[PDB]
């Protein structure tokens, strides 16, 4: 057992997005995502998501979200 | 503009093509997310100038009131 001390305690995140909105106005939207790590399913996190799981996960999913939904929303 | 309006369809069909191409390399693709999208600024600038001209028309309307 290699351990590494995985923090099942929360660790937050924040990501932004410049969207071409419905009026094609450049809408810069910020979005604070609170993603936390699991205990009895630590695996997918620790190794191949890496110790830096949250960093590997959140950024461009937030980008897609904001751009899709803000291209859908006017100013 | 299809990448702004049809983001989700592009993402899904990219997902299908990328899954079938990654199958030949032994990597199963769980999610396929189109995330980055940007375009020329001067287009938005011209749109804003167009809106400015509309608001100038509104100002001229209030000045029409002024002018009666």
């Amino acid at each position: 057992q290699y351990p590494i001390i995985y923090d099942i305690r929360a660790r937050p995140r924040k990501i932004s997005s410049p969207t071409g909105s419905k009026d094609l106005q450049m809408v810069n939207i910020s979005l604070r995502v609170l993603s936390r790590p699991n205990a009895q399913e630590l695996p997918s996190m620790y190794q191949r998501l890496g110790l830096d799981y949250e960093e590997r996960v959140l950024p461009s999913i937030v980008n897609e979200v904001l751009k899709s939904v803000v291209a859908k929303f006017n100013a | 503009g299809e990448l702004i309006t049809q983001r989700e369809l592009v993402s899904r069909q990219v997902s299908d093509d990328l899954t079938e191409r990654a199958a030949t390399f032994g990597l199963i693709l769980d999610d396929v997310s189109l995330t980055h999208l940007t375009f020329g600024k001067e287009f938005t600038e011209a749109v804003e100038a167009k809106q400015v001209a509309q608001q100038e028309a509104e100002r001229a309307r209030f000045v029409v009131e002024k002018a009666e």
